């Protein structure tokens, strides 16, 4: 028994979002299942929108989102749909379709969870990434180690790869995951900690690669000379 | 425990299982047991099904099983019909193979069951006369 | 609605440790609670149902206890594959709510965070939007407190946090706080700072910078 | 220590028995009076049974005979309210049609004029129509009569209904179960390792064919040969193949249907003047797909015999037109195509479309029943038919000298074989809820 979600991964704001979950019923089993939808944001606890039965179809919705959520099902093609009208920026999360049913023949709960589909609500489209150099301050040269990096802003969609010195430099390189901004575009940062003695003698160049738009950006990072 | 779904074994799904495993799937089969030429043929089929169920219910009614699915009987099981161990006839044999094994002794068992129940009712009547 | 309580959020534990996770409820739940384990990029999996029965296909090391409004998950011998997020979900009545989460990681020595601040460049200012980045590196435990101060006053809002996964070489962490503001809001102020407080820091680290210098 | 017999109720026991299967449909005038069937279940349950090896067998189930009887009853019930076309058997003065006729289609049509009755009994009218050569015979400008004049008269197909073969589901009443074989490599007769209990049959298309099975169910993964006895020479062979081949049949004659009042409320639909060009009706099949299908059939049939023998395909042996040519229905018109162009190849060990001419017959007697014919009325416009071949009915020739050069010819008189390639998976059994398994209980004695 397995479950799978389907639908548009990227959707525009203010319209109705529709998701479809395919069910794989257990062989030689008759009765009733309980299908439910649970979304989980990035770095946030999961949230359950609603649930429904397979034989009666009694839909139960969350009071915080009962005015926008709508769960429907059909036995003709054995599928259940999820509708969410007037999507906002907070709706960007990973959706999961679950089926709860206790088999009386084996006395097991059978708590199966689907892999989930990432749904992003934004108004932006495919475009090139913006790179900004995060150079260390001039007053931080007294310390033994200094951190420098490159910031990726105003880019969509995933993914982007950031490398240092054409991939040869890998010690201390930390690439933070992308976080959706308020403007509807992703952004991240790549940093690296190097000793202060290497400043002014080694050329540090960060390379950003963007597969959906096929953009190659190369930027040199150096301290601000005063 | 508010979104718990209950599913049971399907119709005739315990055919290939053992005797003990199929012994708990009797209720599903019991509940699932029930322009003029088309109407008369479908009516005759439904009447025949009802008559067959009535005959089976009467067969269990003449014995000491008026309604209960599982019931015992004081008459013993002779080894002439099937001399097999209980540890393997209930865990290593299905209902199809077991029914095909002693299909020649069903009438004898039914006759002895009906006469045993008749003499049991007579003995109970004589016991209540005290 | 029903609020779900759970403690703690993040804690340190070694291999084979005897660790418990507490979870409380706002009302009476009795015994209709389940424990779930979720890994990064994977769906949650059921571990203990009805607060006392072990789910099939799960190791016997996990256990549950408690009743009414108190619930506690117990591990007998911690294993490296158990390092994931744990949630407690109620099922007594609608709506269905989860806990705050509990992240378990490998215990190691306490290391002070290397806090750095990146001022915005001229091109970023001319682009219309600026983003001040405060970075932390090589710190343990997972919990830390980072706050933003503008002109010497503590401020909230318009701040995002990006945290990477645990390093498999030195078992350290990397933290990045981004303060995204507009050009007018950035030019309206002059002093910007990020203050970080950690267990390995005896004094609050404050990184400040000025627009003029 | 002793055992005691205990009777059980509702145990899974099966017995081979014959029952009456009732039809069902989606219930969407209708065709073939589908309103007599109860509505089908939108969610049919499928129960896969494990650890079971129930025996399956064709040519013996009563489901094919029940389907045949049901089709006969539905056909009679559909043709009963139609008008009886009995009084047109008169002297038909016929002439040949030479209005831009071709060389191959020459002599097939005949313009016949005759006196037909009208609404008023005391008056008659001189009308003219067009009849095919297969529907008229000469009596010794000439006089001809219909082929069914010396045979029992019959009705005509009412234009309110059509011959569309809508799917039908055969469901069993209470106390019976239907088991299907889910094995992809299922043999013609033998045990099936994957048995599944189903509420009733899937969408079954009641197609009518005599040489090539069309619009049926495709195979699971490869070609399959089915027969009651492969070594028997008189036994028919049913071959089913997974990738279907498309056939495009056309009737370029743009004939016009004419209504003739032959009494009170009785309208005879005859063929009027054919406007435009005239050409023989024919079917087209792809050469590459047919060659690939023939090669797959030959490869699958070579395992049943020696690998060194060769096999040759020949045309029909002979007999009546019902079995010597491929007869089917498209848009209400009956087609009789000469399939000699398809079975004209040999197989030795180790721009591209085949066309075959077809004839149209109005006096059709389906179900091989002497008498009780059916007059097919003409259909206005060009008839275009598209279909998929899902199987063939082959027959091995006699003799078999030294088990070499096996010649296969198409055939099949009975229509039961047409459904034997569809109801082979399905079977009906009677459930026995009685069991006498013993245990150690004794019951509370009084
Ligand atoms: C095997 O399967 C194939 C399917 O591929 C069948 O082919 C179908 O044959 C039927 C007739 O036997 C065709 O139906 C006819 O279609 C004509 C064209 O109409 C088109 O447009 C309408 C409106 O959108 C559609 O409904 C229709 O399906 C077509 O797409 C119609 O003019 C015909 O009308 C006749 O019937 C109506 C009643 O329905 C009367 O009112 C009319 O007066 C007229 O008599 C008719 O509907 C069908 O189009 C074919 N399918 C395809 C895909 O072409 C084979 O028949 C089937 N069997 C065999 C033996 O091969
Ligand atoms: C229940 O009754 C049936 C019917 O009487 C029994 O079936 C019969 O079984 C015998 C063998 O037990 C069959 O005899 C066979 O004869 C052939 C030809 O001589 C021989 O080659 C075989 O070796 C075998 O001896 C017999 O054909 C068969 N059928 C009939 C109609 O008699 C069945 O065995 C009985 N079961 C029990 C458990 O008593
Ligand atoms: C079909 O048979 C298999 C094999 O016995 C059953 O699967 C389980 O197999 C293990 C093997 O050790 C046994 O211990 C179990 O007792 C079996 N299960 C049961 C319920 O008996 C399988 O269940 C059977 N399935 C059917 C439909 O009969
Ligand atoms: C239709 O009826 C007419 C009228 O009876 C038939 O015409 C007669 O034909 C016979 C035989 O040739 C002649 O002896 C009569 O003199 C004809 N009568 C008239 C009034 O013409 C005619 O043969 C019938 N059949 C057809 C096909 O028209
Ligand atoms: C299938 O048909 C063949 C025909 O060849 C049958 O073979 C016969 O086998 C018997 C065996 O005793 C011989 O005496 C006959 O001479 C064979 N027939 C011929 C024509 O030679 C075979 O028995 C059939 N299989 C069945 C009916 O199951
Ligand atoms: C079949 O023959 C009849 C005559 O028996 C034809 O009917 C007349 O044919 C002429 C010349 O073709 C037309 O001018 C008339 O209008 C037709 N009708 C009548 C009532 O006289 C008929 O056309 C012939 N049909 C074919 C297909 O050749
Ligand atoms: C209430 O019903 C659910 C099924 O929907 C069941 O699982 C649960 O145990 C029931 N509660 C009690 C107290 O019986
Ligand atoms: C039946 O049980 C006896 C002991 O009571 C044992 O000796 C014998 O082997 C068993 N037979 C089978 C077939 O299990
Ligand atoms: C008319 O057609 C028939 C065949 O149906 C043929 O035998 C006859 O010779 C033809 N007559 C003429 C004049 O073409
Ligand atoms: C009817 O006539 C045709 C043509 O002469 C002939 O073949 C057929 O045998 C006849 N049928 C009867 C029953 O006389
Ligand atoms: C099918 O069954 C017949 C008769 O039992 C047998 O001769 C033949 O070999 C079988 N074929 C396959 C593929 O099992
Ligand atoms: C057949 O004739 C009718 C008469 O109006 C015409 O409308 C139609 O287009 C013709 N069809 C063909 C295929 O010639
Ligand atoms: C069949 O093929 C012939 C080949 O010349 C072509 O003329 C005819 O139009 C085709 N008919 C159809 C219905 O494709
Ligand atoms: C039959 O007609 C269809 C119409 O789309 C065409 O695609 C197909 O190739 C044709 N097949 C043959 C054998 O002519
Ligand atoms: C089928 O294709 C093969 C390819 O070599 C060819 O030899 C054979 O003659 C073809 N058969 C027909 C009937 O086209
Ligand atoms: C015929 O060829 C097939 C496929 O190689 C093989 O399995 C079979 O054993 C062969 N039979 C004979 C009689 O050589
Ligand atoms: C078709 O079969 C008939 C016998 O029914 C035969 O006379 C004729 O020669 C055959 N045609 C071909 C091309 O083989
Ligand atoms: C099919 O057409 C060929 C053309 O030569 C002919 O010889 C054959 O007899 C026809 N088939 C039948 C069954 O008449
Ligand atoms: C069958 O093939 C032979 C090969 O020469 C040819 O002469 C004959 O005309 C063909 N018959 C048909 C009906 O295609
Ligand atoms: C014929 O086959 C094609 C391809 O699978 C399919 O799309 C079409 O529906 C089929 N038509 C019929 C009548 O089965």
């Amino acid at each position: 028994v397995q479950l799978q979600e389907s639908g548009p991964g990227v959707v525009k704001p203010s319209e109705t979002l529709s998701l479809t979950c395919e069910v794989s019923l257990h062989a030689s089993r008759v009765g009733s299942y309980y299908w439910s939808w649970i979304r989980q944001s990035q770095g946030q606890r999961p949230e359950w929108m609603g649930g429904l039965y397979s034989d009666t179809g009694n839909t139960d919705y969350n009071p915080s989102l009962k005015s926008r959520v709508s769960l429907s099902r059909d036995m003709s093609k054995k599928q259940f749909f999820l509708n969410l009208r007037s999507v906002t920026a907070t709706d960007t999360a990973v959706y999961f379709c679950v089926s709860r049913y206790v088999d009386h023949w084996t006395n097991r709960r059978f708590d199966v969870w689907g892999p989930g589909a990432q749904v992003t609500v934004t108004s932006a489209s495919t475009k090139g990434p913006s790179v900004f150099p995060l150079a260390p301050s001039s007053r931080s040269t007294s310390e033994s180690t200094a951190a420098l990096g490159c910031l990726v802003k105003d880019y969509f969609p995933e993914p982007v790869t950031v490398s240092w010195n054409s991939g040869s430099l890998t010690s201390g390189v930390h690439t933070f995951p992308a976080v959706l901004q308020s403007s509807g575009l992703y952004s991240l940062s790549s940093v690296v900690t190097v000793p202060s003695s290497s400043l002014g003698t080694q050329t540090y160049v960060c390379n950003v690669n963007h597969k959906p738009s096929n953009t190659k950006v190369d930027k040199r990072v150096e301290i601000k000379t005063c | 425990a508010v979104g718990i779904g209950a599913v049971f074994l399907g119709f005739l799904g315990a055919a290939g299982s053992t005797m003990g495993a199929a012994s708990m799937t009797l209720t599903v089969q019991a509940r699932n047991l029930l322009l003029t030429v088309w109407g008369i043929k479908q009516l005759q089929a439904r009447v025949l099904a009802v008559e067959r169920y009535l005959r089976d219910q009467q067969l269990l009614g003449i014995w000491g099983c008026s309604g209960k699915l599982i019931c015992c009987t004081n008459v013993p099981w002779n080894s002439s019909w099937s001399n097999r161990n209980l540890s393997e006839i209930w865990d290593n044999m299905t209902w199809l193979q077991w029914d095909k094994e002693i299909s020649n002794y069903t009438q004898i068992i039914y006759g002895l069951l009906e006469e045993s129940q008749n003499q049991q009712e007579k003995n109970e009547q004589d016991l209540l006369a005290l | 609605d029903i609020q779900m309580t759970q403690s703690p959020s993040s804690l340190s534990a070694s291999v084979g440790d005897r660790v418990t996770v507490t979870c409380r409820a706002s009302l009476d739940i009795n015994k209709d609670l389940n424990w779930y384990q979720q890994k990064p990029g994977k769906a949650p999996a059921l571990l203990i149902y009805a607060a006392s029965t072990l789910q099939t296909g799960v190791s016997s090391r996990f256990s549950g206890s408690g009743s009414g409004t108190q619930f506690t998950l117990t591990i007998s011998s911690l294993q490296p594959e158990d390092f994931a997020t744990y949630y407690c979900l109620q099922d007594y009545s609608f709506p269905l709510t989860f806990g705050g989460g509990t992240k378990i990681d490998l215990k190691r020595t306490v290391a002070a965070p290397s806090v750095f601040i990146f001022p915005p460049s001229e091109d970023q200012v001319k682009s219309g939007t600026v983003s001040v980045v405060c970075l932390l590196n090589n710190f343990y435990p997972r919990e830390a407190s980072v706050k933003w101060k503008v002109d010497g006053a503590l401020k909230t809002g318009n701040s995002q946090e990006s945290v990477t996964e645990q390093d498999s070489k030195d078992n350290t962490y990397s933290l990045s706080s981004t303060l995204t503001l507009s050009s007018t809001e950035y030019q309206s102020h002059k002093v910007y700072a990020c203050e970080v407080t950690h267990q390995g820091l005896s004094s609050p680290v404050t990184k400040s910078f000025n627009r003029a210098a | 220590e002793n055992l005691w017999v205990t009777v059980y109720y509702g145990v899974p026991v099966w017995k081979d028995a014959e029952t009456t299967l009732f039809c069902a449909s989606d219930a969407k005038h209708n065709v073939w009076a589908t309103h007599a069937c109860v509505p089908t279940d939108p969610n049919p349950q499928e129960i896969h049974l494990e650890n079971v090896t129930e025996e399956f067998n064709m040519w013996k189930n009563n489901m094919v005979e029940q389907m045949h009887t049901d089709i006969i009853s539905l056909w009679d019930q559909s043709l009963k309210p139609c008008v009886k076309l009995t009084p047109l058997c008169v002297t038909l003065q016929c002439t040949n049609v030479t209005n831009n006729i071709t060389d191959d289609m020459r002599g097939e049509l005949k313009n016949c004029s005759f006196n037909m009755t009208t609404e008023l009994r005391d008056k008659k009218q001189k009308v003219y129509s067009l009849f095919y050569r297969l529907d008229v015979v000469q009596i010794n400008n000439k006089e001809y009569r219909l082929i069914n004049c010396n045979t029992s008269a019959c009705t005509q197909a009412c234009p309110k209904v059509s011959f569309e073969p809508i799917p039908i589901h055969y469901c069993a009443p209470a106390g019976f179960a239907i088991l299907k074989c889910k094995d992809k490599k299922f043999n013609g007769t033998g045990p099936c390792p994957s048995v599944s209990t189903v509420q009733c049959t899937h969408g079954i298309k009641p197609v009518v064919s005599t040489q090539l099975l069309l619009n049926g169910s495709l195979a699971e993964e490869e070609v399959m040969i089915r027969s009651e006895n492969i070594t028997n020479n008189a036994k028919n062979i049913l071959v089913q193949f997974n990738t279907p081949v498309q056939i495009n049949c056309t009737r370029p004659n743009n004939n016009t249907r004419k209504s003739i009042r032959i009494g009170p409320g009785q309208a005879f639909y005859a063929t009027g003047d054919i406007i435009g060009d005239i050409r023989q009706a024919h079917c087209n099949v792809s050469k590459a797909t047919w060659n690939e299908t023939l090669g797959k059939v030959v490869k699958q049939l070579r395992k049943h015999f020696g690998n060194n023998t060769i096999i040759r395909f020949a045309n029909s042996s002979g007999g009546d037109l019902e079995v010597t040519t491929h007869s089917f229905n498209c848009g209400g018109e009956f087609f009789y195509c000469n399939t000699s162009g398809l079975f004209n190849s040999t197989w030795i060990s180790n721009n591209d479309s085949i066309t075959l001419p077809c004839r149209i017959k109005q006096i059709i007697n389906m179900w091989q029943r002497i008498g009780q014919c059916m007059y097919a009325p003409p259909i206005q416009g060009v008839i275009r038919c598209v279909s998929n071949i899902t199987g063939l009915i082959l027959t091995r020739d006699g003799g078999s000298t030294n088990s070499t050069t096996e010649t296969f010819r198409p055939g099949g008189g009975d229509m039961r074989d047409n459904w034997r390639s569809e109801l082979y998976k399905y079977k009906v059994v009677k459930i026995e809820p009685l069991g006498v398994a013993p245990t150690r209980c004794k019951r509370r004695v009084v």
